């Protein structure tokens, strides 16, 4: 039918930038509506009729278009309009799949950490290595696991959090999870992050036969 | 003033039903159209069901396909959403929202009610100490763990000192190993204070109504 696409779908920013997104129709529709949503809480009315702003809407905000194409644009923007911003229109049935913006800030190396299986897991049969890297900048981030001086890549998992409320800082987990058997017969766990904060990388390691 | 409260959500096997309510306060109920939204696990939008002041024009989603059926009790002021032969596609939150004039923007949105449909069943989680032993940190902070495996369904909550331990808290998003939840949280206090003064994270599972408290400890070597 007629469908929305958006553009871009991720875009980061300073504080006091313009900014401008997308949204296209197939085909030629009116009265085009933009919803606000934040993680944890439901989307929002922040735009609506194209150009109208719903109620607590700043006026840096700005909605225009017609026929096949229509923008929602921001001046000098604030922290508080990082959110994701989504397109719909009264004869759509799928919402636009949205635009994630994001804060943009200094970089920084992250805190790294790392912690053998506990005990108790153990005496279940499993074990997990878990390694944590906190309060890094940008998000992308590289992860490398070396398993007495070989690298490993099977049963890791990696996961993110939300961008920081306070700082814009990104932390990640990465978790590497083993049978007891498999952790008994290995002994240096090494746990690499590389950033572009750093070409050499910073390195947290364990002997498994100490403690 | 306007509020609008949704519930009814909770976990079904496929094929199976349930029917979602929303309950509504502050206007007049009656004047105005209603609809159900809902966004997958991938927060993806779509616009399930529409129906108007009078109950007497419906409209339903292109993947619907006959299974959902939407109504409303104006003499109730309440909102429901009976849904038939439910696929694992299915699963999302459900949003009531309220319509604001013919060109059908949604003015006023609640506060969503999780639908999962899927066979697993309801699991409580193991709660490991993550304390640093053979990697022992030596400076000026000292970041501690604690993991959450094998539970199911989400949500799991974590606190650390029952919520007095705020700043410096890392909890990371659950990911799903084979039907069972997997999360991690982090806490960085000062190297001084551990174990001098005691450190614990709890954690709350309401769908299998568990608490458990794990004080973080060194080790014996």
């Amino acid at each position: 039918d007629i469908e929305l696409t958006q553009s871009p779908a991720v875009m980061s920013a300073f504080p006091g930038e313009e900014v401008t997104m997308t949204c296209s129709a197939s085909s030629s529709i009116n009265y085009m509506h933009w919803y606000q949503q934040k993680p944890g809480t439901s989307p929002k009315r922040w735009i609506y009729d194209t150009s109208k702003l719903a109620s607590g809407v700043p006026a840096r905000f700005s909605g225009s278009g017609s026929g096949t194409s229509y923008s929602l644009t921001i001046s000098s923007m604030e922290a508080e309009d990082a959110a994701t911003y989504y397109c719909h229109q009264r004869s759509i049935f799928t919402f636009g799949s949205g635009t994630k913006l994001e804060i943009k800030r200094a970089d920084a190396a992250p805190t790294v950490s790392i912690f053998p299986p506990s005990s108790e897991q153990l005496t279940s049969g499993g074990a997990s290595v878990v390694c944590f890297l906190n309060n890094f900048y940008p998000k992308d981030i590289n992860v490398k696991w070396k398993i007495d001086g070989s690298e490993r890549q099977n049963g890791v998992l990696n996961s993110w959090t939300d961008q920081d409320s306070k700082d814009s800082t990104y932390s990640m987990s990465s978790t590497l999870t083993l049978t007891k058997d498999e952790y008994e017969r290995h002994n240096s766990y090494t746990c690499e992050a590389t950033h572009k904060t750093s070409t050499s990388p910073i390195v947290k390691s364990f002997n498994r036969n100490e403690c | 003033e306007v509020q609008l409260v949704e519930s009814g959500g909770g976990l079904v096997k496929p094929g199976g039903s349930l029917k979602l309510s929303c309950a509504a306060s502050g206007f007049a109920f009656g004047n105005y159209d209603m609809s159900w939204v809902r966004q997958t696990p991938e927060k993806r939008l779509e616009w399930v069901a529409f129906i108007g002041s009078g109950g007497g024009r419906i409209y339903y989603g292109d993947t619907m396909k006959g299974r959902f059926t939407i109504s409303r009790d104006n003499a109730k002021n309440t909102l429901y959403l009976q849904m038939s032969s439910l696929k694992s596609e299915d699963t999302a939150m459900y949003y009531c929202t309220r319509h604001y004039n013919y060109y059908y923007s949604m003015d006023y949105w609640g506060q969503g009610t999780s639908v999962i449909v899927s066979s697993a069943k309801t699991t409580p989680p193991s709660v490991y100490p993550l304390a640093p032993g053979s990697a022992a940190q030596t400076n000026s902070m000292v970041t501690l763990g604690c993991l959450v495996k094998g539970y199911f369904p989400e949500p799991v909550t974590v606190t650390w000192n029952s919520g007095s331990l705020s700043s410096g808290v890392h909890t990371f998003p659950a990911v799903l190993q084979s039907d069972l939840y997997t999360l991690s949280s982090s806490v960085t206090v000062p190297s001084s204070t551990w174990p001098s003064e005691t450190v614990t994270c709890n954690v709350a599972h309401p769908a299998s109504s568990t608490k458990v408290d794990k004080k973080i400890v060194p080790r014996d070597c």
